[PDB]
């Protein structure tokens, strides 16, 4: 035995950082009944296999830390001073904050005269780093209160992205999982830098090159991604949409498309209406004083029935696929490589490497994460890869998709959960002031009357109705409906998301707002104005495992603390090994983890926080009334309860729902109080409750799903790595999604020897079907209405097509596409004392704003300051020597920081001129450590996309001097 | 005896290794600062006994060989340090029959350490300045003898660090080695006759360290 874990229990965790979801394995003391003395990877998870990058292998140093907070702190207003505080106090004094604000605040109605029983006093940051049975309970809660500002991390890289998938294939999330990276014959890495952000998922790459891959890297910069790839290929900022309009163009010149695919599971054959034009860089129907489209102008046209028309043999000039011909034309070898930067030869070697997998044999899958997608025309991009996955038929097959990483550890879930302004949980809208009632709400799910189309999305109404029965038990939905808070339908979406929320600050127009397991003083782009802004609250609650440049924000740089008003109450949380639960990855694998350590000192699960700050809210209006009382009133949290505490295992329980009585569901009898098996037994008449229908099949009278650990898998299964007996993913334990592309109309794998599924004697063998029926009975892509892969997306604002619009404002003056140099559908200043180009990025040993990872010693060691990245090229100009000080400076602020000269970044040419970009990490902040420096976010704006309300911190003008 | 076969054509530089080997012992962080590199710490000491070291090399059109050194002790099958230590007091270096682990010893405080460093070709020793006890990658001996994985082997990600029985691994080595070299075909193996940490080096080992080969 090893003395070290000799005498102290073992339990089970999943790394707290990135969305690859790595297993841990953490020894406690006392068996179990004092602190953790090691944690390292979890030999047997399939994912890691027992690895760790330095981030999951450092999860000891961050939970064995005695700089975590120990207990409650309160900053009176003008205090220079944190006040050690009791539980009671901090929790007590919160919920008169909320009351006093909610009954001065809370509008029954709008001007309109709608009713909207909303405070819009109140805001809510936060978190994809909650457990998915705290971020469920978390929406519930500030929903309850009448919240409609409610956002977290989602918003900034995901957002901009998800409804370029949820156009094209039916459903926003990544298509397959890290595991089926090792089955790719080409990697197409383009806007990630997996390998440091990622860094587990490339333990599946490389093993993707061991069976004969080409590895392929497209960034701006050199990595320690590109360092292991066949073929890095630089590609100048922006320059994206260029880059893959040319390889559609050398996949349809060259007849390089999986035509039986393409013809059968695309909307290639559909006819297009005859107002569908496009020139000079604009779509038809085009509002040029609201710079606004008619999207009508671009429908397809229907026959007889109210079906899209289709022309099976592709000949109709108005048959998309023709449409789409024409429109890619423009995107010549010459004209790209000259706008990305990109040689010709290189250019060539990308296109052949990459559509070689339009074989109907071979898979190509495409990785990217956030790169710079947070532009107007980051979802264009991703239409664009969509697009060209589906020309190649590399959607729902064994080492295809689109792999969209997700960023944080359960940015998926807290998605899933409904903290954007937008959703609801289960991605069911938050009504608008026009949704008058539930009947109204279900009205607007379009319907197909094509009988080869599931179109899933009209099951809706028994969703919406299951989630306000999991709510609000003894009301009738229709009923309920009027408890939960409703936006605006005549106000911009945009205007209740994160960028807003800050503008909104800014202008005084909140008195309180939950920094809930977020630091925007460090993670806002433009941190001058939000640092100042946050003056302007009369309460802050910071709920963190440090002291932070957010909880103290009040004694920050320039800062007097005497001028500042602002109230905050630092709620110090537990860390994920400190507590049970649920993370969703990016995979989809919604996993278990245990309590390995008790919770440090005085610290709490944010269950335990939030469930009793809420019940003395309760408690406050049940004594002295208030605006609206029943929707808090009415809510059952009995069930998020088990002796005393936040029970995971009954909010979870509760997520996947159970019978409100006796039932009869697609011919089976269920009693009253059992689990329900799948979200195909949930019923809109209050027979079901489910707090999200996605998790529906998660947790069943066969019990937890989520906490499998079992390796079993068949011989076609082990093949592909799906583990469907290690934990469980929605839907419906379907790991690869659109998995019935992947077969011909006979239910064969265009691939055998990896299939997905394959129809063997009456049954789909495999993966569990993506939408269950015979072969060749149904369109694949289930969620969308006419049940087609979108080739042709007429939903999107920007047009159905993706056309290159430049997202570099200052160094571009000529679009060489057409005569639109930028989106039509969206004011840099680009004042010449700012000539470079500066972006911000993210290195393998830190984590986020650095909050966590700056107070790991092991981590600082290894990247102790912020640093300035910059080509020999910009060295010799400005008299830099590698290691000297530099001043960083833009219109929003400056900061000091280490010059790293390095040929891996190289001079842009832009119009026969070249331009500069400089490199910062975001990972540094005031607070810790001593010379670490402060947030790159000093520098960025904060003017964002009208469209997207997503801020610009990859692409904004920055100074760098030496010192 | 045991072997480690490190690939360093599969090397992210996620520098999991580093941090591993520090969770596993304890071992405090150093002081450090950015001097224009991600390297860091710079050099292998008292408390660090496994630094990922990182060279940039320009190349013909885009990007760089950046060359990626996880740099610990390489368990020499005859010792150089112990032969130098054993003349001070036959004691304060021994060879681990069983492993093949090469172990600094308490007794490393009476010899010369200065003296043990300088007999090492790889220069691996480093002294603690309080107790002039000589510190290095000790194998993660007790790991190894209890069938575990060495810390800084269980956690790389990319199949870099491999670990098992001399036979199997030189076996690995040869095999991989003919395999990388249609990438890399400047591929070479590191001293693979002396030593229980062999390196595949992707092109002249002397490219990833000064002291990479003997
Ligand atoms: N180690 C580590 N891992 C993380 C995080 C962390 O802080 N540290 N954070 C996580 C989060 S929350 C997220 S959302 C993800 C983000 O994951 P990534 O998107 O991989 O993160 P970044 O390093 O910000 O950006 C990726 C790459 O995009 C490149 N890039 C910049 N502009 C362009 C462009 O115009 N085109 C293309 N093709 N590439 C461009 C950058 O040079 C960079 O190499 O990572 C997650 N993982
Ligand atoms: N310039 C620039 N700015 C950026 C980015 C960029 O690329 N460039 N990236 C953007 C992106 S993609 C994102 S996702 C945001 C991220 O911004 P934030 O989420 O605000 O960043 P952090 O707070 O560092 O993220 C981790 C947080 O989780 C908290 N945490 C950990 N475990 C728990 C727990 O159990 N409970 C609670 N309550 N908290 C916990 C930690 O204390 C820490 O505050 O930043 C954005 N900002
Ligand atoms: S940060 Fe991501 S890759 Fe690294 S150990 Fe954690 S989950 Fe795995
Ligand atoms: S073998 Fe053990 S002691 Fe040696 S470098 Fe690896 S983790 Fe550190
Ligand atoms: S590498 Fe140096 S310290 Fe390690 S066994 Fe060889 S001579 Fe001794
Ligand atoms: S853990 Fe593996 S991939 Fe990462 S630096 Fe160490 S040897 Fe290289
Ligand atoms: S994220
Ligand atoms: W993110």
């Amino acid at each position: 035995e090893l003395q070290k874990l000799q005498w102290a229990k073992q339990t089970t965790s999943i790394c707290c950082y990135c969305a690859v979801g790595c297993g841990l394995i953490v020894h406690t003391a006392k068996d179990g009944q004092g602190r953790a003395v090691n944690v390292e990877g979890d030999p047997d998870h399939p994912i890691n296999e027992g690895s760790l990058c330095p981030k999951g292998a450092s999860i000891f140093q961050l939970g064995e830390n005695d700089q975590r907070g120990t207990q409650p702190l309160y900053r009176a207003p003008f205090s220079d001073t944190w006040k050690p505080v009791t539980w009671d106090f901090a929790l007590t004094e919160i919920a008169k904050r909320i009351k006093k604000t909610r009954d001065a605040s809370f509008t029954e109605k709008n001007a309109a005269g709608d009713l909207v029983n909303r405070t819009e006093a109140i805001a809510s940051f936060g978190s994809a780093a909650m457990d998915n049975e705290e971020c469920w309970a978390y929406g519930n809660i500030l929903r309850s209160l009448g919240l409609v500002y409610i956002e977290h991390q989602a918003r900034i890289x995901h957002s901009p992205t998800v409804p370029a998938l949820a156009e094209s294939f039916g459903r926003g999330a990544m298509t397959n999982h890290w595991n089926d990276l090792a089955n790719s014959d080409c990697i197409l890495i383009m806007g990630s830098n997996a390998a440091e952000n990622h860094p587990i998922a490339f333990k599946w790459v490389l093993r993707a090159k061991d069976k004969g891959a080409t590895l392929i890297h497209v960034d701006p910069r050199f990595t320690r991604t590109s360092a292991r790839c066949d073929v890095y290929a630089p590609i100048r900022s922006g320059a994206d949409i260029p880059f893959l309009g040319g390889l559609i163009k050398y996949i349809l010149d060259n007849k390089l498309y999986f035509t039986d695919y393409v013809r059968e599971y695309t909307n290639a054959s559909l006819i297009v209406g005859e107002k569908f034009s496009f020139k000079d860089g604009l779509f038809s129907g085009y509002d040029a004083a609201n710079k606004k489209y008619d999207k009508s102008m671009w429908a397809f046209e229907l026959d007889a029935n109210g079906v899209p028309k289709r022309d099976p043999a592709l000949k109709h000039p108005r048959c998309v696929i023709n449409l789409l011909k024409k429109h890619y034309e423009r995107y010549n070898l010459d004209k790209v490589a000259a706008i990305t930067g990109t040689s010709k030869e290189q250019l060539q070697q990308v296109y052949k490497a990459y559509a070689a997998t339009g074989k109907p044999d071979k898979a190509g899958t495409i990785m990217y994460a956030m790169g710079w997608t947070q532009h107007s025309v980051g979802v264009q991009n991703i239409r664009a890869m969509a697009m060209i996955q589906l020309l190649l038929g590399n959607i729902g097959v064994a080492g295809g998709g689109v792999n969209a990483l997700r960023g944080e550890s359960n940015v998926q879930g807290s998605t899933d959960q409904g903290l954007l302004a937008h959703i609801w949980p289960g991605y069911n809208p938050v009504p608008n002031s026009k949704a008058a009632t539930l009947e109204l709400y279900n009205a607007a799910t379009p319907q197909s009357k094509d009988p080869m189309s599931v179109n899933w999305w009209q099951n809706r109404p028994k969703y919406v109705a299951s989630y306000l029965k999991a709510l609000y038990p003894d009301e009738e939905p229709a009923a309920a409906y009027d408890y939960l808070p409703r936006i605006d339908a005549g106000r911009k979406l945009t205007d209740y998301f994160w960028l807003n929320i800050f503008e909104k600050m800014d202008k005084g127009e909140f008195k309180g707002l939950f920094a809930w397991g977020m630091n925007p003083a460090c993670g806002g782009a433009n941190a001058n104005k939000n640092r100042k802004a946050m003056g302007k609250l009369e309460w802050l609650v910071n709920v963190n495992l440090f002291e932070n440049e957010t909880s103290s924000f009040w004694k920050g740089p320039g800062m007097n603390p005497a001028e500042i008003g602002t109230e905050v109450f630092f709620l110090p949380c537990c860390v994920s090994i400190e507590k049970e639960g649920s993370v969703a990855n990016s995979g989809r694998w919604m996993q278990w983890r245990y309590r390995g350590p008790k919770p440090y000192a005085e610290t709490k699960p944010d269950g335990d926080i939030m469930l009793d700050m809420f019940k003395k809210v309760r408690e406050l209006y049940a004594k002295e009334g208030g605006a609206y009382p029943a929707p808090i009133a009415k809510l059952n949290i009995a069930d998020w309860e088990e002796h005393n505490e936040f029970s995971p295992t009954k909010v979870a329980k509760l997520m996947n729902g159970y019978f409100l009585k006796d039932t009869e569901v697609g011919g089976k009898q269920f009693k009253k109080g059992q689990q329900v098996p799948s979200f195909a037994f949930l019923t809109a008449d209050g027979s079901t409750c489910s707090g999200n229908w996605l998790h529906a099949g998660s947790f069943t009278d066969a019990g937890n799903l989520m906490a499998r650990r079992d390796k079993t898998q068949t011989p076609e299964q082990a093949r592909i790595g799906l583990f469907p007996n290690w934990s469980f993913c929605w839907p419906v334990n379907r790991r690869i999604l659109y998995n019935r592309a992947s077969v011909d109309k006979t239910g064969k794998p265009w691939n055998p020897a990896k299939a997905v599924i394959e129809w063997k004697d009456g049954k789909w063998v495999g993966d569990v079907v993506d939408g269950g029926g015979d072969p060749g009975t149904k369109h694949p892509f289930i969620m969308q209405t006419h049940g087609f892969g979108a080739l042709y997306g007429p939903g999107r604002e920007e047009g159905p097509f993706p056309e290159h619009y430049e997202p570099l404002e200052c160094p571009v003056s000529k679009n060489p596409f057409s005569k639109q140099l930028h989106n039509p559908v969206a004011k840099a200043v680009c004042d010449p004392r700012y000539p470079f180009i500066g972006t911000t990025y993210r290195v393998t040993e830190h984590w986020q704003t650095g909050l966590m990872t700056r107070r790991c010693a092991w981590l600082v060691e290894a990247e102790p300051q912020i640093f300035c990245e910059i080509s020999k090229e910009l060295a010799k100009l400005r008299g830099i020597g590698n290691g000297d000080t530099v001043k960083v400076s833009s219109l929003r602020g400056a900061l000091e920081a280490v010059a790293i000269v390095t040929e891996r970044i190289r001079p842009f040419k832009i119009e026969g001129v070249d331009v500069h970009m400089v490199g910062l990490p975001w990972h540094y902040g005031w607070m810790v450590p001593k010379n670490g420096g402060d947030t790159a976010n000093l520098l960025t704006p904060s003017a964002g996309d009208p469209n997207t309300g997503i801020p610009e911190t990859k692409a904004f003008m920055v100074d760098v001097r030496k010192v | 005896g045991k072997m480690f076969f490190v690939d360093l054509s599969r090397c992210t530089a996620c520098r999991g290794c580093q941090i591993a080997c520090k969770q596993w012992k304890n071992l405090p962080a150093e002081e450090t600062r950015n001097t224009g590199s991600h390297q860091n710490p710079p050099d292998l000491s008292y408390v660090t006994l496994k630094t990922v070291r990182f060279t940039e090399k320009s190349r013909k059109g885009p990007g760089i060989d950046w060359l990626f050194f996880p740099e610990q002790c390489r368990h020499c099958v005859e010792p150089p340090c112990k032969g130098q230590a054993d003349v001070d007091l036959e004691g304060a270096v021994v060879k681990d029959e069983t492993t093949g682990a090469v172990l600094f010893t308490e007794l490393t405080a009476k010899v010369d350490g200065e003296s043990v460093r300088s007999a090492c070709p790889y220069d691996i020793p480093r002294i603690d300045p309080v107790t002039k006890r000589l510190s290095k990658c000790d194998m993660c001996n007790d790991r190894v003898q209890n069938g575990l994985l060495p810390a800084c082997v269980k956690t790389c990600p990319t199949g870099t660090m491999n670990f098992g029985d001399e036979q199997e691994m030189l076996a690995l080595a040869e095999k991989r080695l003919a395999e990388v070299k249609k990438t890399y075909p400047g591929a070479v193996l590191g001293d693979p006759n002396d030593v229980r940490v062999v390196y595949l080096f992707t092109r002249d080992p002397k490219d990833f360290y000064e002291h990479a080969v003997a």
